[PDB]
């Protein structure tokens, strides 16, 4: 009865992990045996992407989440997003899988075996959540690791063979990136630009340079910021502003988390560049504007002259101006000329589409690739089958944008539920009525009449 | 009354059902209403 | 003390008629010029020209509306996402014209009902109270985001948010069945067993503590003089709603604690909320209904319809005559 | 040596299965946190030996 | 002892399930109802009077089985087994639609039984009968929907049939054909279910963050005893977070939960009204004023002149296949449909 | 595909990634074998 | 309070329950699939099997169109599947 | 006639609101 | 085939309830 049921505790079986509260050794175990289970599915599910595997298919129809990411860092792939070796998709898979045993064995060893409490076995391990020293010393800890980690990726760039790099010329290739961007200017211009339409915030990202001067500045910060926190203590300012428990630190990082997966949703929609269409199919605005560009090419082949074709509105039935005066693809697809793509820039002058490189300089790849990303554009049903909803069976397709989206909205609004629950609840029991309110001394019967 | 205990019981039951309902959602891709 | 901590002693006062508070703060601007200028648009604002194809729709009851058509419309196809203040029009008339009102009214009221839920957990701190009211809020504040926020976001234009009007929202409803088929979506069953749910179990536990009122009145006075505010006892005796609920089912199907019936009624209607606003917002992302359109066929195969073939027929003919001017291509793909 | 790779495979697979029922029932079995010491200890070991065993075959039949 | 007076006490017996008097009517009537349904979804098509598989033997899933609605050439047919149609014979009953005038009116009936089984047992235990007078509200959607309507249609035909998918489709026939969203009957509706389930969900809330700390636990829900006499929530501290969250607030518990019965029953009772309406396609279809105006005025345009045109997609393109007995032959050409789609 | 040498596994390899699911029901089977103390 | 019957608690951990009921579970399983693999079902209820929808070159419903002559108009079209 | 009938109508539940709020039965316990 | 697929599922998921059975005749420490 070491804690471990609902007398001694004070939390039922439901509410069984806030057991593990003031257990430090049995709480280690359970957060390695848990990133055991992250770093088990990695291993587990590359492996069965890579079972499931065929070539000759785009990623996107096959319904590939993972090896679009390992792809995107450049391995296993050549020009146009060719896979050409398969062997690295096997080796992230079996080295997660492996690790993820020895993480497994290490929490469930700290979970059952070890200490349930780690503060009188050795003083540097141990910890009190109140302790602001030490819980900034973990803190620094982990941001120095995370800082490691941006500049991880700065290795693989630069000096480890490069990123798939979509803007390639000759449809994309991999390729090493030498001058990174360091100008502050762009790297924090990207973080106060408007996160709407033809801003894009940070999302708007779109070449490789940006990418990796953006994780040299973020792994030099939490490098810094960690040796910042090491070494100072919270100022009076934060003390008072801040509830100091082990609930709310769990309620400030439900909300980081929730804010991210955000985030996430909205890059793996709109974000071509670290998402790149080659392995994820097209973005949605993507696949709208390639339809009006198929159409376009079409009857123009049949004799259309597109630029002073007027459709039924008066609008331009291919092309028009947007309200700052660009010319952009018509019809609904007006709402999406923010788009840019690298089958589409080509045509692309300084006033907006350029009407002599239309009727000139089309290629057959731009038409290939603009009927291939039309005809997978995501939208699809929970049970695949590809299309508009009114669509018959027949083609089993659902983008991983789609996928990927939907799954981070769902758990980033759940974490930010999280952040309410556990917020509140965290003020409430540090002032101390978290299990209801004091029948002698019920505040509001010491307060005026509001009337 | 009492033999078998609770806990053994409800976990054959539950995964009696996973069982009859995993093939239900196979059936949903194979045969009659698969649209193939 | 000094200025400012009178200030905020004054903001976080408790005996304030009404709870200020620093989410009070944002709060109160942004609600007043939300409701001030939905107002005057719903009754005056000229029309708008929502699908960007100089078609402008009639939304205030001066331009030819009643209570029930009236609309603000929202703004331009041809704006999509991008952002269009007052002050990046050229002219109240042009920002009138491409719907600029609903933008003005949708953010405001976001960040204000926002600031509304921090409200709600701010008070009850303050007078000692359990901080979970929020949450429960938290299931319309979402589904608010979700029409007017988050499906915008995902097709890529405000003129796809939902209309403020009554109409405006069926023509939401009808369009979104036809793209999306949500009422073959889980989330939004999930969603109508929630309300349904809700009002089911609202009807139930009023009837049942209804039902178990002590006599404490006479025949010619409201039954509701038998309660005193603050008095110190209850005043139903939920022993015998029990007894009675117990036995018109199993008496295990019914409750005898009441912090335990209180909180299955809170999670019922919460959590299926949750789910039809996480259901908006992932069709937002064109994850849609399930499609069981042919999923039938005979030996030959022959297509055999089911009713989800019905249902196909009547989203076909929304999908056909919406917007019916507003299409040149042949798939309608956002 | 196709067939020593798809051994040592197996033995990795069937020793896995083993410690993966065996460790958790070992560390909270109280009898034996001794009789058993030896026993994860080694199997620990051989697991790790079994690894870099099957790492290298990998690639004389890769 | 009369042998009245035994069969009472042998019906009024407590046992693990009440039987009582109403019992006689609502088990067998609940339990046909219930078996029928599950019997037709899982064996039975309605390939002869709809032209549609429904049954999980025909490869339907749970979503779009269906015990359907007989055929519009039954008429109004009580449809009984030993009738003229079917003449006795189990197999052509159910091909004809029999199942389902057997599901609808052994529920009707089964209904019935259930509220008088609200009466006996509330009599008998000495409360207040107010849970049965709160379930007429499902009695008249019942009845209005399921029974009304059909009535005063052409047939049984164009009633709800029984299953997930064909309610949807009955939903969408509602909006093209009678406008029922513009309905102000439905839209009161609404607004008690809608607010009820925000009554329900406010009042759980409420109270779960107004609780007393009755015992030391974090698990608040061991701090309440049935039989205790104390309120276990403060209606004080709740009265005053309302009063300045919101501007108002309850403050009497009776009211409270009267307003709770009051506001869904009197939404699903308003709905009915609207029902029995339609059941002579007396609609709120059309605002007679815009209409003028519109045909006029072809600059003109409202949200209720777009809703006019989804409405007459949704006929054109449904109505074929859906009464496939009216022999409806559209060519292409004919079909309402905007530009390019 | 797998390389060729571990396609044995291939069956195993297709019901691996539901395994961290078995976590979360195993976790109730142990709280039944303890009675939810 | 208790209404005097056996606990379920109480049964389903008893032997002498599962004795009884390890058989006529898995019969009854047995019995439903022979209810549908013998094809008893179909000629019970009526239900058309996967070939028998449609005649060979019929593309056309066989709805019943009255109401007297209705279980007649079924057999009639059940003979021109042949 | 119309459109100032609706907008009475609003204007009379916006200064409901503002009696029922301001000037209630004020809640006292009894 | 399908058949490997579901006697390696069944022996995996059956992994699980054994270490309870097995800790619980030991007088184990669940
Ligand atoms: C404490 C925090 C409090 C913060 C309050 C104040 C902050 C206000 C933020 C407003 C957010 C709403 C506007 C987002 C609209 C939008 O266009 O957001 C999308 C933008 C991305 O914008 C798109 O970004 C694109 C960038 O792609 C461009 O560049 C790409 C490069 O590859 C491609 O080339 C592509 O073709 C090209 O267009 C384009 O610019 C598009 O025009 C542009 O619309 O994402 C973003 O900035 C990323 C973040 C989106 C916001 C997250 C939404 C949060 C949802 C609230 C949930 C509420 C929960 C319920 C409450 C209970
Ligand atoms: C609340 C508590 C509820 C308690 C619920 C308990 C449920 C009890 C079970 C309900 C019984 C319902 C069966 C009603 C059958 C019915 O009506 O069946 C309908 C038949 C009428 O039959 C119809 O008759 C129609 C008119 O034909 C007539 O008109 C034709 C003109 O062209 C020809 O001349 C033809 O020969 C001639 O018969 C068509 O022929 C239809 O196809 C045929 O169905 O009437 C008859 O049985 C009876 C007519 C008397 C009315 C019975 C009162 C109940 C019905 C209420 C109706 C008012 C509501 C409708 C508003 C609209
Ligand atoms: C996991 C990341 C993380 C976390 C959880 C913390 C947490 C903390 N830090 Mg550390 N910090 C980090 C990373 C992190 N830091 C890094 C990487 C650096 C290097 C830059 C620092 C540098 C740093 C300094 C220099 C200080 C802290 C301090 C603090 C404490 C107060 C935080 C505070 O008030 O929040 C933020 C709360 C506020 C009220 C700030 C309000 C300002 C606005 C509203 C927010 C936006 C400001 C932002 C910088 C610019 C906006 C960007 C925009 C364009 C999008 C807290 C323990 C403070 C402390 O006590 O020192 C020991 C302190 O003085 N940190
Ligand atoms: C990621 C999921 C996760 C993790 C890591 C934990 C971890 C933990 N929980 Mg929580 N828990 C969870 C989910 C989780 N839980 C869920 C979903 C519920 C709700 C049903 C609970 C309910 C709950 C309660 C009610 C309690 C805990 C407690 C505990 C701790 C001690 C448990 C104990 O004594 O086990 C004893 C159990 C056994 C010895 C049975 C065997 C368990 C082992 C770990 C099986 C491992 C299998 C695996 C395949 C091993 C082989 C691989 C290896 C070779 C690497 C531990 C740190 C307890 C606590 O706080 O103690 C103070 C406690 O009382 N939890
Ligand atoms: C965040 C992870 C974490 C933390 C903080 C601890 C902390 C602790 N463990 Mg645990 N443990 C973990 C993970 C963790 N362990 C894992 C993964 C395993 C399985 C391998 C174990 C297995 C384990 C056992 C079996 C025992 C401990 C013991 C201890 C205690 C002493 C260990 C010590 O001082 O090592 C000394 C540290 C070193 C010698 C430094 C080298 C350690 C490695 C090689 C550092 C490599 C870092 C790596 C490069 C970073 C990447 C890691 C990965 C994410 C990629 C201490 C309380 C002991 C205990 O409690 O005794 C009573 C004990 O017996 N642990
Ligand atoms: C509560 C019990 C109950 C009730 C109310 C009903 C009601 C109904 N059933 Mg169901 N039914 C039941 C139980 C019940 N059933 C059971 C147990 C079974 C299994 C056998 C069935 C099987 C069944 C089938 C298979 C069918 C029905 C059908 C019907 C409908 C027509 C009934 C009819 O015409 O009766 C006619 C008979 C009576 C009304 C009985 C009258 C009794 C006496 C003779 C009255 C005269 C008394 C005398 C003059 C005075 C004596 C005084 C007294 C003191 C002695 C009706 C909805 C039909 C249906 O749904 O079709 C659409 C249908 O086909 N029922
Ligand atoms: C609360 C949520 C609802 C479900 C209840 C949760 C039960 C969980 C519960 O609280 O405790 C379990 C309860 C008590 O059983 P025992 O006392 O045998 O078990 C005690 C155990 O808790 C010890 O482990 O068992 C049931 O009541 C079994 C229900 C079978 C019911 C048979 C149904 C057939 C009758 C048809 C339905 C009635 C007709 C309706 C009226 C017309
Ligand atoms: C604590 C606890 C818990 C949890 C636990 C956990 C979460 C665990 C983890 C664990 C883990 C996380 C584990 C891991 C393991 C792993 C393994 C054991 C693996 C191995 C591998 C292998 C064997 C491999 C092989 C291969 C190769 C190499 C290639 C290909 C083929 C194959 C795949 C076969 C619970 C809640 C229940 C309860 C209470 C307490
Ligand atoms: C990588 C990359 C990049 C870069 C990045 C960066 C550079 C970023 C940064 C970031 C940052 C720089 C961040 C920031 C953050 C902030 C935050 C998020 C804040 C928060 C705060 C808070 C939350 C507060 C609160 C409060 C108040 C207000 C009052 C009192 C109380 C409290 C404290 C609660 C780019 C884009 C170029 C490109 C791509 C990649
Ligand atoms: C799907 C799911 C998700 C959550 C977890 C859970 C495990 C619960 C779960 C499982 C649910 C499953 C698959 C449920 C399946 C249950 C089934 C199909 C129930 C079948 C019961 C059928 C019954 C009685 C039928 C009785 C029929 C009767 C008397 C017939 C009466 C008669 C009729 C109809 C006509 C005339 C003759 C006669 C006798 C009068
Ligand atoms: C008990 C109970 C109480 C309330 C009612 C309810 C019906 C819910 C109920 C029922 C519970 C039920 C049905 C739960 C089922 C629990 C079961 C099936 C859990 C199974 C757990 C199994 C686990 C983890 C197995 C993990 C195995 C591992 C690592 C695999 C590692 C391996 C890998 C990765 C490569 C090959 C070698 C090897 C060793 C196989
Ligand atoms: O705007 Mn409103 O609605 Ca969503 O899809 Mn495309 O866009 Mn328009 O069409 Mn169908
Ligand atoms: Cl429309
Ligand atoms: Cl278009
Ligand atoms: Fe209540």
């Amino acid at each position: 009865a070491t804690n471990r049921d609902q007398e001694s505790s004070g939390f039922a079986w439901w509410a069984g992990n806030a057991r593990l509260i003031n257990l430090s050794g049995k709480l280690l175990g359970a957060h390695v045996a848990h990133a055991g289970l992250i770093v088990f599915w990695a291993g587990a599910m590359t492996l069965f992407e890579l079972a499931h595997f065929i070539p000759e298919k785009p990623m996107y129809e096959q319904g590939l989440i993972l090896i679009p990411h390992i792809a995107t860092l450049g391995w296993g792939v050549g020009p146009g997003g060719e896979v050409v070796d398969t062997f690295p998709f096997f080796v992230v898979g079996v080295v997660h899988l492996i690790s993820s045993a020895v993480l497994g064995f290490g929490g469930v060893y700290h979970a059952i075996r070890g200490p349930e409490t780690l503060e009188e076995y050795s003083s540097f391990f141990g910890y009190d959540w109140k302790d602001k020293n030490k819980m900034t010393t973990i803190l620094g800890f982990h941001l120095i690791v995370l800082g490691i980690g941006a500049l991880l990726l700065v290795a693989k760039a630069m000096f480890f063979g490069g990123l798939y790099d979509t803007w390639a010329p000759g449809g994309g290739d991999v390729r090493v990136i030498t001058n990174p961007t360091l100008d502050p200017r762009v790297i924090f211009g990207y973080l106060l630009k408007s996160p709407f339409g033809g801003e894009g915030w940070i999302v708007s990202v779109n070449n490789l340079e940006d990418v990796v001067g953006g994780h040299i500045w973020i792994g030099l910060i939490c490098i810094a910021g960690g040796i910042w926190h090491i070494l100072t203590t919270p100022f009076g300012w934060a003390r008072r502003a801040f509830i100091w428990s082990g609930e709310a630190y769990l309620s400030y990082s439900l909300g980081a988390l929730s804010m991210m997966g955000f985030i996430a949703t909205c890059f793996v929609w709109f974000n071509n560049t670290v998402y790149p269409s080659e392995f994820y199919g097209p973005t949605g605005p993507e696949a709208s504007q390639a339809q009006a560009m198929t159409f376009l090419i079409r009857d123009q082949k049949l004799g259309a002259n597109v630029g002073s074709a007027q459709g039924p509105t008066g609008l331009g039935k291919y092309l028009m101006r947007s309200p700052t005066g660009e010319i952009i693809f018509g019809g609904e697809t007006m709402r999406f000329w923010d788009f840019r793509g690298p089958w589409l820039e080509p045509l692309r002058g300084p006033n907006g589409l350029d009407l002599n490189k239309i009727k000139n300089d089309i290629q057959p790849w731009q038409e290939r690739r603009a009927a291939e990303y039309m005809t997978h554009a995501p939208l699809g049903s929970l049970n695949s089958v590809g299309g508009v909803a009114t669509e018959i069976n027949s083609v089993n397709f659902v983008s991983p944008r789609s996928w990927l989206a939907t799954s981070h909205f769902v758990l980033a609004f759940f974490f930010l539920v999280g952040h309410l629950w556990h917020a509140g609840r965290a003020r409430a029991a540090a002032a101390g009525f978290e299990k209801g309110i004091d029948r002698e001394s019920e505040p509001v019967l010491s307060m005026p009449s509001l009337d | 009354g009492g033999r078998i205990p609770l806990w053994i019981v409800a976990t054959v039951a539950g995964m009696g059902v996973i069982v009859i309902v995993g093939l239900f959602f196979y059936g949903a891709y194979a045969g009659l209403g698969s649209s193939l | 003390a000094n200025l400012w901590e009178r200030f905020c002693n004054w903001v976080t006062s408790t005996d304030n008629r009404l709870y200020v508070g620093w989410f009070g703060v944002i709060m109160i601007p942004t609600l007043l010029a939300a409701t001030i200028c939905f107002v005057i648009a719903f009754i005056a604002a000229p029309p708008v020209d929502i699908d960007g194809i100089r078609e402008p729709v009639s939304g205030s009851l001066l331009y030819g509306n009643n209570i029930i058509t009236g609309a603000v419309v929202p703004s331009s196809n041809a704006i999509g996402l991008h952002f269009y203040p007052i002050w990046e029009a050229a002219s109240l008339d042009e920002w009138l014209y491409n719907g600029g009102p609903y933008q003005l009214i949708i953010f405001h009221f976001l960040l204000g009902a926002s600031c509304y839920m921090g409200r709600q957990w701010e008070l009850s701190y303050r007078l000692g109270m359990r901080p979970w009211i929020c949450v429960a809020y938290s299931a319309p504040l979402a589904s608010a985001f979700a029409v007017f926020l988050i499906y915008p976001i995902g097709q890529g234009s405000f003129s796809d948010g939902m209309p403020l009007g009554i109409s405006g929202t069926f023509n939401f409803m009808i369009v979104f069945q036809a793209e999306h088929n949500i009422l073959m979506h889980p989330f939004h069953q999930l969603g109508v067993a929630g309300v349904f749910g809700g009002a089911l179990f609202c009807a139930m536990h009023g009837s049942l503590v209804t039902s178990s009122l002590i006599r404490e009145t006479t025949e010619t006075e409201s039954a509701n003089y038998g309660y005193k505010f603050g008095q110190e006892e209850e005043t139903y005796n939920i022993v015998a709603a029990h007894g009675y609920f117990g036995r018109l089912i199993f008496q295990y199907a019914s409750f005898n604690n009441s912090r335990s019936l209180h909180f299955f009624l809170a999670a019922w209607p919460v959590v299926g909320v949750w789910f039809t606003a996480l259901g908006i917002s992932t069709m937002a992302f064109n994850l849609n209904g399930f499609n069981f359109n042919h999923s039938v066929i005979d030996a030959k195969g022959n297509v055999i319809n089911t009713w989800a073939d019905i249902i196909n027929r009547a989203n076909l003919g929304m999908e056909v005559m919406h917007e019916r001017n507003a299409h040149n291509f042949p798939l309608d793909l956002a | 040596m196709t067939i020593l790779f798809q051994l040592a495979l197996a033995a990795l697979v069937i020793l896995s299965f083993v410690m993966v029922i065996g460790v958790p029932v070992a560390y909270a079995s109280p009898q034996d946190w001794d009789r058993s010491k030896q026993l994860i200890f080694l199997g620990s070991g051989l697991w790790i030996a079994l690894v870099l065993v099957v790492g290298v075959l990998n690639f004389f039949v890769v | 002892r009369g042998w009245f007076d035994i069969l009472d006490d042998w019906l009024k017996r407590d046992r693990f399930v009440f039987v009582g008097w109403s019992g006689i009517l609502l088990f067998p009537c609940a339990y046909l109802a219930l078996g029928g349904w599950l019997t037709g979804t899982t064996f039975v098509t309605s390939w002869y009077t709809h032209g549609l598989a429904s049954s999980y033997l025909e490869g339907c899933n749970f979503l779009t089985v269906a015990v359907s609605t007989p055929a519009n050439s039954m008429g109004h047919s009580l449809l009984l087994l030993w009738g003229p149609e079917a003449q006795g014979d189990f197999t052509r009953w159910c091909q004809l639609g029999g199942l389902w005038t057997f599901i609808a009116l052994h529920g009707a009936f089964g209904l019935i039984g259930f509220m008088l089984r609200q009466f006996e047992i509330a009599r008998l235990v000495g409360v207040r009968p107010y849970n049965a007078i709160a379930f007429s509200a499902p009695i008249a959607v019942f009845v209005s929907v399921f029974l009304i309507y059909p009535l005063g249609q052409s047939s049984w035909f164009f009633a709800p049939s029984f299953g997930v998918a064909a309610i949807f489709r009955f939903l969408l026939f509602f909006q093209g054909f009678h406008n029922w969203t513009l309905n102000p009957f439905h839209m009161m509706g609404v607004a008690g279910v809608l607010g009820g389930a925000l009554l329900c969900a406010i009042h759980g809330a409420t109270v779960e963050n107004t609780l007393f700390q009755d015992g030391e636990g974090a698990s608040t829900f061991r701090a309440f005893n049935p039989t205790q006499a104390e309120e276990t929530y403060s209606m004080v501290t709740a009265n005053r977070f309302w009063s300045q969250i919101f501007g108002i607030a309850f403050s009497n518990k009776r009211w409270l939960h009267f307003f709770m019965l009051f506001v869904p029953v009197t939404g699903l009772w308003m709905s009915a009204i609207g029902v029995v309406g339609l059941a002579l396609n007396l609609r709120s279809y059309d605002f007679i004023s815009q209409e003028i105006r519109a045909a006029e005025d072809p600059e003109f345009e409202t949200f209720y002149t777009k809703n006019l045109l989804l409405n007459e997609g949704i006929r054109a393109w449904m109505a074929p296949q859906d009464q496939p007995h009216e022999n409806f032959v559209f060519p292409e050409e004919v079909l309402p449909r905007g530009n390019a789609l | 595909k797998l390389p060729e040498a571990y396609a044995i596994f291939d069956p195993l390899v297709d019901v691996l990634p539901v395994i961290p699911v078995l976590f979360l029901a195993l976790a109730f089977v142990w709280q039944a074998a303890v009675g939810f103390r | 309070g208790t209404t005097g019957e056996r606990p379920f608690s109480d049964i389903i951990t008893s032997v002498r329950y599962w004795v009884i009921h390890s058989i006529t579970i898995p019969a009854l399983f047995i019995a439903g699939w022979l209810f549908v693999s013998t094809g008893l079902a179909y000629d019970v209820f009526g239900t058309p099997r996967p070939d028998s929808y449609y005649a060979q070159e019929q593309r056309s419903i066989p709805l019943v169109t009255d109401r007297f002559e209705a279980k007649q108009q079924v057999e009639t079209f059940l003979e021109q599947l042949k | 006639m119309e459109t100032i009938t609706y907008v009475f109508i609003f204007a009379c539940i916006i200064a409901l609101f503002f009696f029922a709020i301001f000037f209630r039965e004020p809640p006292r316990i009894t | 085939e399908v058949i490997a697929q579901l006697t390696m599922i069944a022996m995996i998921g059956i992994a699980g309830p054994m270490i309870i059975f097995l800790l619980a005749v030991r007088r184990g420490n669940l």
